[PDB]
């Protein structure tokens, strides 16, 4: 199903301890390019300074 | 089609002599051979293979060798069950005969 | 023709009774042999204009423009359609034309 | 599978008789059968294969002989015609291990004569 | 360096088949140059009665085309010059060399062998 | 552990060095578990006796590594071949360590057969980065019509294309051509003045003799060859300024046997202390099934990164080479040949040693001559 | 009949502009005939499932010539494979008829 | 001369312990011996001196080398046999043929296996008739794919229908940590049409990352090679239903119907030889000599070898080996994952007994029918039906493809 998304941009509402885990899937899929624009809200930054290395 | 001549019409030998029979043909064989006897009204049994290979149930009473286009038939030991008549058989072409000759006992 | 989907009839048509050079059409449709022919303004206008038995009729489509084709390699491209803007621009083409 | 002779005789000098050898597969094999002289020499007479083909006779009986067969009744047919100088023993013999060839038979016939 | 060395049977008989020996020794010169062979008759005159390449490419004087036979073994780095033709005349000195590519030299002589014919 | 270790050699004292090569490995690389052996079989004249031998002593002692050298005449070629196909029979991986024939170079066919030396085709990778030396982007390309012929084109354009520099136009004869004077020709009519050459030694002379009749040999013309062609006897005809190649150190044999021996020693052990690995196939006679082990060991074969090499960092491809070899460009001046330029791998570099171009010419020329 | 490659003269719009650019672009020339009388499209040869130019476009090519210097219409399916320089006359394309 | 056939192995026993006796080869030039021999193991250095002995003393020129399962360098071992024999060695199964490829410039060893290239284009022609003109090409590191690639791009560029190839894949599958970035480009093919080349255990691999991935689903479409196929009597139940591969005719083309096809071939190699030079070839003395005096003899026995004009059928082999006029069978899974034949390819041409594509794919549960069954009425200008262009396989782009129903009147 994240195969079957035809958009460029893409809102995304998940924890961060999945939200890691599917950016690398996006990763894989390509879909974590440059002409794509992923928005998030609060929770998914978490602290401002526990960065996951996957964003 | 080719053909053959076989000779020398006799097989004169006494109870347990010797006497040989050659196969010779107009073309060459590369050790074609098949060997027969018959009784005068009975029928055909067969002797020699290529490389005069007797068949069960006939002694080794029977031998031979040659090769190439000419081969001999050695026929000794005999009993007088088996009163006959021996031919060759060559195939290079679909079937060639000879002459052939006829046993008598003295 | 033979690319305009929705006007394949219309290659239908023709493909029975096309012809293989200009002068012969020009020859068949002078002779009323052929109802009518398509082919290039340039040629056309110029043909209609020299004899004034045969004309054009209708508005000109699919605007293109003659060129001078090479071998996409070769190193003449550049200043071959430097030259052609420079004839354009002073004006030969005009006295060419003329 | 045996073989059994039949339609042997010469009732008209120089005529032609039909002899036939019977078999009980036999569907793939040849056929060439055999003449004795008053010499009793084994004289070959006519040569098919298991599809009928290749009809040829030795240089004795050559340009007076009709050939064919027929596999369905295990059956030969062929008239003899320059056999009227014999009182000629005919046999039938079935080359063995069949085929387009022709190899070391041991099944041959039983035996019926052609006389003048 | 690398050196050649010859030898032979010295002795001849009628209705022979005379060979020459020569052997490449201070380096493994087996598939490599052009091994050549030549004659040389008491008038001081030459002629090369061979060249084999590593391959068996042998050629020669079209005289004797029959005659004259190569036989290379890599094995003892040895090679013979199958000679025939041989009367009491055909006294000379024969000589084993090598054929550096682009003929660039007949360098590296053999020393020589008299074979001597009576 | 027993193991054993074919050889197809007649050349003894390559044989008693070869065994002395084993020693060696075994006492340095350290074989204190794994013992290897190794068996010598004599080259004889025909190929029937190879298969016939080989699987009656060498298969039936269920050896692993079969070392066997370029064929005594090299007419013959196909002498390794059955030695390779009895390899294949029950997926022996065997190594040849002076061939260099294209006809093995397809796995498909030889997939159990690895040479320790680049093909000829390899040849091809250098004169494309030779080219990148100089810049010449229009370039001549004559090629004969065999496996190898097929290999060299194929690896020449596909490597061509990536640059945008694209091969001209390339010639292929059939070998033992009677005259190509006018293939020669419609070569000579292009537009490109540099040309590729590559085939064996009777066409290398024919295509040169061609080449000085008609005066291509003259200014302009750059001829660049490989090895085959500055063997043999076509300098006898060829003109001067030939650019040839030079493979190193592969005509030795010597250093690739104790190379050969040290890699299958140190690949033979790594693997062995893994695995619950098959013992090797039992023999010609009585074996119904194939040993399957064979692609496991040839994976450790490719990762086998011998770096600890006689002659130097002997690593080897995902296909079974050598690569980062010290190609030397054999510049002929006055039908002497001349190391003109190392290539360590990275880049042709050519040495202080001038290079005369063909044609009598002194200095870079221009790769084209505009009509 | 037999299609000689005979001699003649041509001269028209096209040679004029050839002989100005020849004249202007340090060049040479000689000029043919097309073989068949055809401006080169997309045709199937030996019935074979590829389609490729014959005549003009399958001459050029073939590279047995190097330019062409004639009525040519530029297009997508031409311009893919050749190259055309900037055009040196607009025109369309319109109808003939009886007058 | 004879032909010789040889039962090496696991050699089908039962078409041999009944078809030794179903030989008919008369109404022609020669009468060859049929010299039927078996070996029940796999043994090389046997069959060798058998066919040593066979050169020695047999004469014999054509040999039907009727046996299986492994191994095509045993052909290249045949090879060997043709490049000391120049006798015209035929491959009938397994390591004989049906794996053989690519053979060698002195190859006197011939098969009626059909070509990559073949194969390659009977599956393009496949998705020819399927409106596929999506495609991606997924192939391993297994030698014999770069000639594959060459040859459908060659193909594809080579043709006016407007084919479109998404991403070639080169898989190097033996690499440990390879398979890490296999998965990167391996989820990246979206397209539903892929076409793979690998071999049979690549196969159950690729597939297994290809099923924990989604690649098997609905909508996905697989074509694949023979190779993957492998044996096909040991079906490879965890393979998905649905998957549509090709084959040789197996179980119609039995084997038996095979050897006396070969022999006949070769019967017909000698009767042109006899027809047109007449002379029977001599066997070389010893398996020890060489030869070239046969070479205005050998290629030319291939030449009346490479034209067999015989059964009526005129099947002359391709300049390598193979047929010019290759039979093909084209099969999909069962429900039960069994394989049975969908799509036959013979003389040029590809017909299929169930023409509508069946939706086989992995049975999902009851959904949206995203792709209906619509039925139509011809009345002009609403409805027009007519005759599919036979070159583009389809017609305007203002059409659509629609297959009129007949229901058989009386059949
Ligand atoms: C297109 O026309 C241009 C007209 O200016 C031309 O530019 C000039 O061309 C001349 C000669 O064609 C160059 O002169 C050079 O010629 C020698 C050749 O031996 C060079 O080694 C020298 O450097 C010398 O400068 C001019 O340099 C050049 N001017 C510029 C600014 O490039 C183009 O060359 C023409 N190009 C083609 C493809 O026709
Ligand atoms: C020596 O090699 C042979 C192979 O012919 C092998 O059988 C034997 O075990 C080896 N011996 C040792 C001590 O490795
Ligand atoms: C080679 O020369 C011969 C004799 O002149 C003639 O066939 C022709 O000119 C040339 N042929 C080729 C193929 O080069
Ligand atoms: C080669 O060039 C010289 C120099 O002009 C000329 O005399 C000779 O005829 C030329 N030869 C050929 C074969 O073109
Ligand atoms: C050839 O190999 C030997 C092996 O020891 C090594 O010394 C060097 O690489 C070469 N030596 C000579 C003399 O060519
Ligand atoms: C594979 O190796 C392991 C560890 O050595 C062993 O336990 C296992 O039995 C082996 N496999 C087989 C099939 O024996
Ligand atoms: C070839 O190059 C490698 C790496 O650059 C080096 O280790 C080796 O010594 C070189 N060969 C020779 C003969 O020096
Ligand atoms: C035109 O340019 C060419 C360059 O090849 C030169 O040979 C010729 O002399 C020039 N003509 C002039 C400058 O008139
Ligand atoms: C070769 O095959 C073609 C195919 O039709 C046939 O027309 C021709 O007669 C054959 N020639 C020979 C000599 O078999």
């Amino acid at each position: 199903q994240l195969k079957k998304i035809h958009s460029s941009v893409i809102l995304l509402y998940c924890s961060k301890d999945e939200a890691v885990l599917i950016l690398s899937e996006a990763r894989s899929l390509g879909l974590t390019g440059y002409d794509f624009f992923w928005i998030v809200p609060s929770l998914v930054s978490g602290n401002t300074e526990l960065i996951p290395k996957e964003f | 089609d080719i053909q053959m001549t076989q000779s020398p019409s006799s097989l004169s030998a006494s109870l347990g002599g010797k006497v040989t029979i050659t196969c010779k043909a107009s073309q060459d064989i590369n050790k074609y051979i098949a060997w027969y006897q018959h009784k005068p009204g009975k029928g055909p049994r067969l002797l020699i293979h290529y490389t005069s290979s007797l068949q069960p149930g006939i002694p080794s009473r029977f031998s031979g060798s040659g090769s190439g286009r000419d081969y001999s038939f050695s026929i000794s030991n005999l009993e007088p069950e088996d009163i006959a008549t021996y031919y060759c058989l060559q195939y290079d072409n679909l079937y060639t005969f000879g002459g052939g000759t006829k046993l008598e006992i003295k | 023709f033979r690319r305009q989907v929705e006007l394949s009839t219309m290659y239908r048509h023709m493909e029975k009774h096309n012809y293989e050079s200009a002068a012969e059409a020009i020859q068949a449709v002078r002779d009323n042999k052929l109802h009518a022919f398509i082919w290039d303004s340039a040629v056309l206008e110029f043909e209609a204009s020299q004899k004034c038995d045969l004309v054009t009729t209708g508005e000109l489509f699919f605007r293109s423009g003659f060129g001078i084709g090479m071998r996409k390699d070769s190193p003449w491209k550049q200043n071959v359609s430097l030259s052609i803007l420079k004839s354009h621009e002073n004006g030969f083409m005009e006295d060419l034309d003329k | 599978v045996k073989l059994q002779e039949s339609g042997g005789g010469l009732v008209q000098p120089g005529g032609s008789l039909k002899l036939s050898c019977a078999a009980s597969t036999f569907s793939s094999y040849t056929m060439s059968w055999v003449r004795q002289t008053p010499e009793k020499r084994l004289e070959w007479v006519a040569y098919i294969s298991n599809g009928g083909g290749g009809t040829y006779y030795p240089d004795t009986v050559k340009g007076r002989f009709t050939i064919s067969r027929d596999n369905a009744k295990n059956t030969l047919y062929l008239q003899m015609n320059s056999l009227k100088e014999d009182t000629a023993m005919y046999y039938c013999a079935r080359p063995s291990r069949g085929g387009s060839s022709y190899w070391y038979f041991d099944v041959w016939g039983a035996g019926t004569t052609v006389t003048v | 360096d690398v050196q050649l060395q010859e030898s032979g049977p010295g002795l001849v008989k009628p209705s022979q088949s005379l060979s020459l020996t020569c052997t490449v020794t201070g380096y493994s010169i087996t598939s490599d140059y052009a091994w050549n062979w030549i004659r040389q008759f008491p008038g001081n005159k030459l002629e090369w009665m061979g060249y084999i390449s590593y391959s068996g490419s042998t050629g020669y004087n079209p005289s004797l085309k029959s005659r004259i036979s190569i036989t290379r073994d890599t094995s003892k780095n040895q090679f013979f010059l199958q000679l025939n033709s041989v009367t009491t005349e055909d006294t000379a000195t024969y000589y084993c060399a090598r054929l550096y590519y682009g003929f660039y030299g007949m360098d590296y002589w053999g020393q020589g062998t008299s074979v001597t014919v009576s | 552990k027993i193991v054993n270790i074919g050889a197809v050699l007649s050349t003894r004292k390559h044989e008693q060095m070869f065994r002395e090569a084993v020693n060696q490995a075994n006492k340095r690389h350290g074989s204190w578990k794994i013992q290897l052996n190794a068996t010598s079989v004599t080259h004889k004249p025909n190929a029937i006796q190879m298969a016939l031998s080989v699987c009656e002593d060498l298969i039936s002692s269920q050896v692993y590594a079969i070392l066997v050298s370029h064929p005594p005449t090299p007419n013959d070629h196909f002498t390794p071949t059955p030695v390779s196909y009895t390899a294949g029979f029950y997926r022996i991986p065997v190594l040849g360590l002076t061939t260099r024939m294209s006809i093995y170079s397809d796995k498909s066919i030889h997939l159990s057969f690895l040479r320790t030396v680049p093909p000829y085709s390899h040849q091809s990778s250098v004169w494309f980065e030779m080219m990148r030396v100089y810049n010449w982007n229009h370039i001549i390309l004559l090629v004969s019509d065999d496996h190898e012929g097929r290999a060299a084109q194929k690896r020449l354009e596909t490597l061509l294309e990536e640059r945008e520099s694209k091969a001209e136009k390339v010639l292929q004869f059939d070998p033992g051509t009677k005259n190509v004077t006018a293939l020669l020709m419609e070569a000579r009519e292009l537009e490109a003045r540099v040309i590729i050459l590559s085939a064996s030694e009777d066409d290398a002379a024919t295509v040169y003799r061609a080449a000085a009749m008609l005066n291509m040999t003259g200014s302009g013309y750059v001829w660049l060859v490989g090895e085959r062609e500055i063997s043999g006897n076509a300098l006898r005809y060829a003109p001067d300024g030939i650019i040839g190649l030079q493979l190193i150190n592969g005509k030795n044999e010597s250093a690739h046997i104790s190379d050969a021996v040290g890699v299958v020693a140190q690949a033979v052990h790594e693997l062995l202390e893994k695995e619950n690995i098959t013992d090797p196939p039992r023999g010609c006679v009585g074996n119904t099934n194939i040993w399957k082990t064979g692609p496991l060991f040839k994976r450790v074969l490719m990762s086998s990164k011998y770096a600890d090499g006689v002659t130097g960092r002997v690593e080897f491809n995902e296909d079974g080479d050598r690569k980062f070899a010290n190609y030397s460009i054999m510049n002929l001046q006055n039908r002497k040949l001349v190391q003109v330029g190392i290539y360590n791998g990275t880049h042709v570099i050519p040495n202080d040693r001038k290079i005369i171009w063909p044609g009598g010419e002194t200095e870079k020329p221009r790769g084209y001559q505009m009509s | 009949s037999p299609r000689h490659t005979v001699p003649q003269c041509c001269y028209g719009f096209c040679i004029d502009l050839l002989i100005k650019l020849a004249r202007t672009m340090n060049f040479t020339y000689e000029v043919h005939l097309v073989a068949d009388g055809k401006f080169g499209t997309q045709e199937r040869v030996n019935n074979s499932n590829k389609k490729e130019w014959n005549g003009m476009m399958g001459e050029l090519l073939s590279g047995q010539a190097d330019m062409i210097v004639a009525p040519l219409t530029i297009n997508n399916e031409r311009a893919q494979y050749i190259e055309f320089s900037k055009p040196f006359k607009y025109q369309g394309l319109t109808i003939l008829v009886k007058k | 001369i004879g032909i010789a056939v040889i039962l090496v192995g696991t050699s089908d026993e039962v078409a041999i312990k009944d078809a030794h006796e179903k030989d008919d080869f008369h109404h022609l030039s020669v009468v060859p011996r049929v010299e039927l021999v078996a070996m029940n193991e796999t043994d090389p250095k046997s069959i060798i001196t058998r066919i040593c002995d066979l050169m020695s003393d047999r004469k014999i020129q054509g040999v039907v080398f009727a046996d299986d399962t492994d191994q095509e360098a045993i052909a290249q071992i045949l090879d060997f046999i043709s490049a000391q024999t120049l006798t015209p060695i035929l491959g009938i199964h397994g390591g004989s043929s049906m794996i053989m490829a690519d053979k060698d410039e002195s190859s006197m060893f011939f098969q009626f296996g059909p070509s990559i290239e073949q194969q390659a284009s009977v599956m393009l022609n496949i998705m020819e008739e399927y409106d596929w003109y999506i495609f991606s090409i997924v192939t391993t590191y297994f030698p014999g794919y770069q000639d594959f690639v060459n040859k459908i791009r060659s193909t594809i560029e080579n043709s006016f229908v407007g084919w479109e190839l998404e991403e070639v894949l080169l898989l190097d599958m033996s690499l440990d940590d390879g398979d890490s970035k296999i998965q990167n480009q391996l989820k990246k093919l979206q397209s539903p049409i892929i076409l793979l080349y690998c071999t049979k255990e690549e196969a159950t691999y690729i597939f297994e990352v290809a099923n924990s991935v989604g690649l098997t689903g609905y909508g996905y479409t697989w074509i694949v090679p023979s190779l993957v196929a492998g044996d096909t009597d040991t079906v490879p139940s965890e393979f998905p239903t649905g998957l549509i591969s090709v084959s040789y005719d197996e179980w119609d083309y039995g084997l038996p119907a095979r050897v006396r096809d070969g022999i006949a071939i070769i019967t017909t190699a000698a009767s042109d030889m006899l027809s047109e030079h007449s002379f029977i070839p001599e066997p070389k003395s010893s398996c020890y000599n060489t030869h070239e005096k046969r070479i205005y003899q050998s290629n030319m026995l291939n030449r009346y070898l490479i034209n067999v004009t015989f059964e009526g059928r005129n099947l002359s082999f391709s300049e390598d080996g193979y047929q010019m006029h290759p039979k093909l069978v084209i099969i999909l899974l069962n429900k039960e994952r069994k394989w049975e034949r969908v799509g036959k390819w013979k003389d040029k041409s590809l017909q299929m007994k169930y023409y509508v594509w069946p939706r086989m794919c992995p049975e999902t549960e009851e959904q949206e029918d995203d792709h209906l069954s619509i039925v139509t009425l011809e009345e002009a200008p609403f409805v027009i039906v007519e005759s599919v262009d036979p070159l583009s396989g389809t017609c305007m782009r203002n059409t659509v493809p629609c297959q009129k129903r007949i229901i058989s009147e009386n059949k």
